[PDB]
RNA sequence: ACCAUGGUGACCACGGGUGACGGGGAAUCAGGGUUCGAUUCCGGAGAGGGAGCCUGAGAAACGGCUACCACAUCCAAGGAAGGCAGCAGGCGCGCAAAUUACCCACUCCCGACCCGGGGAGGUAGUGACGAAAAAUAACAAUACAGGACUCUUUCGAGGCCCUGUAAUUGGAAUGAGUCCACUUUAAAUCCUUCCGCGAGGAUCCAUUGGAGGGCAAGUCUGGUGCCAGCAGCCGCGGUAAUUCC
């Protein structure tokens, strides 16, 4: 069993410490190796430049090509790859524009049926994705 | 094939615009619960059917 | 620094799970049987109902005759009388309990000039009071929810400047002196 | 004139400033803000001295009309109207004149004098012909 | 300087890391807690990185000096002058943050001082960080549909209330906007006050997400056929898709 005596709040508090070691969101918030492996190094958004459109296959009981990415990061460079989270919007993003990727909605595990892509990209040429979507804005003349 | 990289874009491509047509406007704010308020609760409807939701065909 | 104010509050909360059926279609009937613009102000009025609550039943828990079970007691139990929401006579800390939203509603300045036969239809005094012609006693007031007490619930009537308690008549009726005298006598 | 009506409270004389200083409320119904020349002629025959030392300011019309209120006050005297009085009230009607220069313009004499010591006759024409 | 051999530690010393300035505090909310606290208040620290000083009651001062290191300016090439983590501004880094505006009138401070000075600070502009109020229409006469109130009755239709069609109108309704004058303020601008204009698709135009389940709301029609795509999770799409366009 534990401890109960009113002098154990040593043996308490120092069995408590590290047993929080072994929760993973603790650890990847608390270790700090975890905050210098993701590519956002800790933050929410991130511009890169595009280098190659490519196109995973999904997963296992679906069939389909997810129209991906190949971004290099401008921050701290680093290569990631990143969904293009729309019907046509693979033919707005053109050969090394520059586009801020976002988090993909689950905390740097893949959603949905793609194999392992962790980012998706929003405002390819500091225009919007859905104004380009909508008609809103065009790419630059 | 099975769609391998490019036709991205095919099913919004080749859909037909049927153009989005218009009619009177809205009621906004206060007047929009004004006309809900109405059609849910004072009218007591005098047919059955299971009670049918608000967006029936 | 700044001689800036720095404190603000919020005045509603937002519900804890949303689209449950039976919440939002019976807290719509309070929206139309009093005339409100969004629900954001039935959970204002549930946010101060809430709060009135939460005080008085702490001081249920307290001992009798503690010193401020009966300071801050009394002081909650006259706030809320000369608000008009609660009869004096039966003054405990125990009939504020049953006190429900329904009678939070009924002392606001936008039902207390429907009933009393200034307006008809519940809307159409918004558009009295927040189109300026409704004051209390020397105070013009376009604010729905103006909570208004019982001492001052006598004063209700329309103001001086007023198209209904004076005159100066506005631009349709001057467009219709106008119409006619425009290009003719 | 005609319903202009002029009420004052919180009256309060003091021989520390030789002043009667006062709150003053003006109740018009349907007008606009009455100006502030057209009610210090009227405590000029409520107190019983000429529009001179009479200086009315800071009136805030309430919401809807009605009862506006200002801050008021009156000296016994014109030559004590300028001593122990701020200069800009001094100035709401023409008695005292402050029209200078920028304080950009005297920020940059004040540097320009400060790199030129000693002469007089230059540390006072230091840039004043290039005009 | 001369002696003694001590001091600390598993009740965590010593060393390392810190996306560590500390605190009052903030978010949370059954109790116990957990997280944040560069940030206006108090304390500390430092003005490019180290060091040494002068003056003075008080400084190892940096809108003081001396030197070295790092960056950088003018030059007639002999020499000079540097320090925005003060206010604005610029470049750069970036997912990421305001005008090279007006004034000492207020709150106070400094001085020889009722009088001068103060990018302290106050006022404006930028401001969907955020928080509080609060428009985008309400009454009508038809009118078409509902109601314990109408006949001695499921006769026949209503003289009576509520609603939506679809209206035709209207009128002591009004605002956003426009514009005089006041007022405001150091000077103004706002706000409030007030003449004059300013509503029939009030076209003076409410959107952002959704409609399989969780989770409020369609098996309506058209198109595409495991393609394009959707989908936080389960899942939907292979020729009639309640989920794609």
């Amino acid at each position: 069993g534990k401890c109960r005596g009113l002098r154990t709040a040593r043996k308490l508090r120092s069995h408590r410490r590290d047993q929080k070691w072994h929760d993973k969101q603790y650890k990847k918030a608390h270790l700090g190796t975890a905050l210098k492996a993701n590519p956002f190094g800790g933050a929410s958004h991130a511009k890169g430049i595009v280098l190659e459109k490519v196109g995973v296959e999904a997963k296992q009981p679906n069939s389909a090509i997810r129209k991906c990415v190949r971004v290099q990061l401008i921050k701290n460079g680093k290569k990631i790859t990143a969904f293009v989270p729309n019907d046509g919007c693979l033919n707005f993003i053109e050969e090394n524009d520059e586009v801020l990727v976002a988090g993909f909605g689950r905390k740097g595990h893949a959603v949905g049926d793609i194999p392992g892509v962790r980012f998706k990209v929003v405002k390819v040429a500091n225009v919007s994705l859905l104004a380009l979507y909508k008609g809103k804005k065009e790419r630059p003349r | 094939v099975h769609g391998s990289l490019a036709r991205a874009g095919k099913v919004r491509g080749q859909t037909p615009k049927v153009a989005k047509q218009e009619k009177k406007k809205k009621k906004t704010g206060r007047a929009k619960r004004r006309m809900q308020y109405n059609r849910r609760f004072v009218n007591v409807v005098p047919t059955f059917g299971k009670k049918k939701g608000p967006n029936a065909n | 620094p700044v001689a800036r104010s720095w404190v603000c509050r919020k005045t509603y909360v937002t519900p804890r799970r949303p689209f449950e059926k039976s919440r939002l279609d019976q807290e719509l009937k309070l929206i139309g049987e009093y005339g409100l613009r969004n629900k954001r102000e039935v959970w204002r009025v549930k946010f101060t109902l809430a709060k009135i609550r939460k005080a008085a039943r702490e001081l249920l828990t307290l001992d009798e005759k503690d010193p401020r079970r009966l300071f801050e007691g009394n002081a909650l139990l006259r706030r809320l009388v000369r608000i008009g929401v609660l009869d004096e006579g039966k003054m405990k800390l125990d009939y504020i309990l049953g006190l429900k939203i329904e009678d939070f509603l009924e002392r606001r300045l936008q039902t207390q000039v429907f009933k009393l036969g200034l307006a008809k239809s519940i809307h159409h005094a918004r558009v009295l009071i927040r189109q300026r012609h409704i004051r209390v006693r020397k105070q013009v007031v376009n604010i729905p929810s103006f909570i208004v007490r019982l001492d001052s619930q006598k004063h209700i009537d329309f103001s001086l400047r007023s198209p209904y308690g004076g005159g100066r008549p506005g631009r349709v009726k001057r467009k219709n002196a106008k119409k006619g005298q425009g290009g003719a006598g | 004139n005609d319903t202009v009506t002029i009420r004052t409270r919180k009256f309060m004389t003091n021989r520390l400033l030789q002043r009667k200083q006062m709150v003053i409320d003006v109740l018009h119904p349907g007008k606009a803000t009455v100006p502030k020349t057209e009610i210090r002629e009227k405590l000029a025959k409520m107190y019983k001295t000429t529009p001179d030392v009479i200086f009315v300011f800071g009136f805030r019309t309430h919401f809807g009309g009605g009862k506006t209120t200002g801050f008021g006050m009156i000296y016994d005297s014109l030559d004590y109207a300028k001593k122990n009085e701020p200069k800009h009230r001094l100035a709401r009607h023409g008695l005292y004149e402050k029209k200078k220069t920028s304080r950009k313009q005297r920020k940059e004499r004040k540097n320009r004098m400060k790199k030129v010591r000693g002469t007089a006759k230059a540390n006072v024409g230091a840039g004043k012909k290039p005009k």
